[PDB]
């Protein structure tokens, strides 16, 4: 089948929010030279507005278009069960031969969270 | 940790727990800072085949998704193509940080790809080294060991290979360990220097291999304690060093 599904997980509710738009637009542009019948680029984006899971498919004219898969209430996208739900929705709806995931946010290696409850 | 949602940050353990509902991934691409760490690679070794990120800071504009997206949908070797695309873009515009900005990134970049399946072999290899060459509890002489962390009040991430080289003085035990490590980093490219939002342009040592590690320090006992929570700690041999035994 040669198909592949990639979920891009953007925890953008931070200082990187103004930069999220450019990347998503770059994804559409890059999606142009991608076979959108077998390749599935799904995007979870949680910026300064409500979270949303979309798909960067092509219309019947070949133009890259955003396809809403699911809208979410405001939520902590850095929560495991929230990520689980998005991951589940993303890959179960778009099974493929191969898979990949992109992690888009701030990073600090293995370091524990600076904010914990007890 | 990874990800910041307001005042929330996802611990690596929680991230791993979340990725269990995911199918096995060809690649885990972290377009995020400091994620190319041995501790993250090991913790997520069962989630995918390849870990793609930087051991140091990632440029604000991140990946050139106009070329990275096609790289992600390659027939095979997507992980390598993702990394090479990421690197080639910033190396083409590299001008040693002259006129540096988000809209015109001349500060370059560094990208590594780690083979996850070799992380267990690496932990075994490392366990043969650490207790044997770290018998006491004392700050290390880390000159010459590339530090990916340019925040002098933190300095979290050092190059794993250069650290093992330091403590073994590059002897025969290093060569043995080096054999196991060679199977891990399948890609590592960097401009002569990278940009730090904390320190500015900094030199990337030519002998760095692109995978970071933590190193205990007298100044941060709480963080030394936190490191005992990582799964890499439990299998790396650190528990049997003079720092923890
Ligand atoms: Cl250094
Ligand atoms: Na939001
Ligand atoms: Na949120
Ligand atoms: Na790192
Ligand atoms: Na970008
Ligand atoms: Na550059
Ligand atoms: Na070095
Ligand atoms: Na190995
Ligand atoms: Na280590």
């Amino acid at each position: 089948v040669g198909s592949r599904t990639v979920l891009v997980y953007m925890i953008a509710q931070n200082s990187l929010a103004p930069l999220a738009s450019a990347d998503i637009e770059e994804m559409k542009e890059g999606m142009r030279q991608v076979d959108a019948t077998s390749g599935n680029l799904l995007v979870y984006i949680d910026d300064y507005s409500a979270p949303r899971l979309i798909r960067l498919g092509k219309d019947k004219k070949g133009k890259v278009v955003e396809e809403t898969i699911e809208n979410y209430p405001e939520q902590n996208s850095a929560d495991a069960n929230v990520m689980k739900k998005v991951i589940s929705t993303a890959f179960n709806q778009y099974k493929a031969e191969k898979y990949g995931m992109v992690f888009w946010s701030h990073g600090e290696g293995w370091i524990p969270s600076p904010a914990k409850t007890r | 940790w990874f990800g910041q949602d307001g005042n929330n940050y996802m611990d690596i353990a929680d991230l791993h727990a979340a990725l269990q509902v995911a199918p096995d991934l060809d690649f885990l691409f972290f377009d995020a800072c400091f994620m190319e760490a041995v501790e993250v690679a090991y913790a997520l070794r069962d989630c995918g085949s390849y870990l793609i990120s930087s051991p140091t800071e990632i440029p604000g504009p991140g990946a050139p998704y106009q070329t990275v997206v096609p790289a992600m949908f390659s027939a095979e070797n997507a992980a390598l193509k993702i990394a090479s695309c990421y690197y080639d873009y910033y190396q083409s515009r590299y001008d040693d940080g002259i006129g540096m900005s988000n809209e015109d990134w001349t500060g370059g970049v560094s990208v590594g790809v780690a083979k996850m399946s070799e992380l267990e072999n690496l932990a075994v290899a490392t366990s043969k080294v650490l207790p044997r060459y770290i018998t006491g509890k004392q700050n290390f002489d880390l000159s010459g060991v590339m530090c990916y962390d340019r925040r002098t009040d933190k300095q979290y991430y050092y190059d794993l290979d250069r650290f093992i080289y330091q403590i073994t003085a590059g002897n025969g035990d290093y060569d043995s360990w080096r054999e196991a490590f060679d199977k891990v980093m399948v890609y590592w490219k960097s401009t002569p220097r990278n940009y730090s939002a904390y320190a500015g342009m900094f030199t990337m040592n030519q002998d760095a291999k692109g995978l970071s590690t933590y190193i205990p320090r007298m100044s941060a006992p709480s963080l030394n304690t936190s490191y005992q929570q990582t799964e890499w700690y439990k299998v790396s041999g650190w528990a049997d060093t003079g720092w923890y035994k």
